């Protein structure tokens, strides 16, 4: 559903 | 936001989406009301009923947002957060009394076209605009009607509820804490917060100044835009004193 | 915040969104 955001705010 | 529209660009940018990181998806609206401090609803954070009690690294909120579903690459701005403060005196257990957190992110964001605060009500602008028939504006990105969802940030304008109106219409215990807003069966127009528009922003425009000021959080309602029903609201300015005590303190 | 609640696209200048003035009206 949501595009995937930048893998920086996942880490 | 049920019978709502699509909002402007920049037309609510202290409009704040709580962003669960895995599964990524939205859980809530919030509000920037300063570089620093994210306010919404302690329910979107903590709800033990539903086996809700969300820790800051479960989360993300998404800043200066349009659409509800897209990366806006050079537009939106991805905070973590630091902190999470929940009222201390928060309800869950019966009627979401004092239905309020704050969240204090890891940066402060950059202000922009689309990032910019909201104000917070002081007693005087409270008791001018908290009144029944006055009309406060609800934003976000819950589903379009009770039963489906927004390619962009909505938004539905509503009228303030005499008290015993909004008491008459349900059987939960309304509090000092809360308000309630929604149009009447005979008053034609409709509109109403729904699903995933918990915790963002009642606002209303003051004709004094001109500056917008956060009101209300979105908080409850039974169902979605049902006649008789009204969407409830936490009345943020009776909680202020616990908002400028976090502040201060953290 | 000295400048809160003052919209970058809107206030700051000087345009009105399309329903503002529904909110104004109701302040009676
Ligand atoms: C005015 O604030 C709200 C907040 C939440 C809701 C809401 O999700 N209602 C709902 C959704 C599904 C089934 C029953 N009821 C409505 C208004
Ligand atoms: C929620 O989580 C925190 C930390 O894990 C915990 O200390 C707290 O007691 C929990 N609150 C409730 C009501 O379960
Ligand atoms: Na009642
Ligand atoms: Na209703």
């Amino acid at each position: 559903d949501f595009e995937e955001i930048p893998e920086e705010y996942l880490q | 936001i049920v019978e709502g529209s699509d909002a402007e660009i920049g037309m609510s940018p202290w409009q704040v989406m709580l962003f669960r990181k895995s599964p990524q998806e939205l859980l809530c609206g919030a509000s920037l009301i300063s570089d620093r401090w994210v306010l919404t609803a302690a329910h979107c954070l903590l709800y033990p009923p539903w086996d809700k009690n969300f820790t800051e690294n479960d989360l993300l909120v998404r800043i200066g947002k349009h659409s509800r579903t897209r990366y806006e690459r050079n537009i939106e701005k991805i905070s973590m957060l630091e902190k999470i403060y929940i009222h201390p005196r928060y309800n869950w257990r019966e009627n979401l009394d004092r239905d309020i957190a704050l969240m204090k992110l890891k940066k402060p964001v950059a202000f922009s076209d689309y990032i910019h605060p909201v104000c917070l009500p002081d007693r005087e602008t409270a008791a001018s605009l908290l009144q029944a028939g006055y009309k406060g504006r609800v934003t976000g990105w819950g589903n379009l009607k009770e039963t489906g969802q927004p390619s962009v940030l909505q938004v539905v304008n509503l009228p303030i509820v005499e008290r015993p109106v909004c008491k008459d219409s349900t059987r939960i215990r309304i509090t000092d804490n809360m308000f309630c807003a929604g149009y009447k069966p005979d008053e034609g127009k409709r509109g109403d917060a729904c699903e995933g528009d918990s915790g963002g922003p009642f606002v209303m425009k003051s004709p004094f100044n001109n500056r917008w000021y956060q009101m209300g959080i979105v908080s409850w309602g039974e169902g979605c835009d049902r006649d008789g029903k009204y969407g409830f609201y936490t009345h943020v300015f009776r909680l202020k004193k616990w908002i400028q005590k976090v502040i201060d303190q953290f | 915040e000295a400048d809160c609640g003052l919209r970058p696209l809107f206030e700051k200048k000087s345009l009105e969104d399309k329903t503002e003035r529904e909110l104004l009206e109701s302040y009676i």
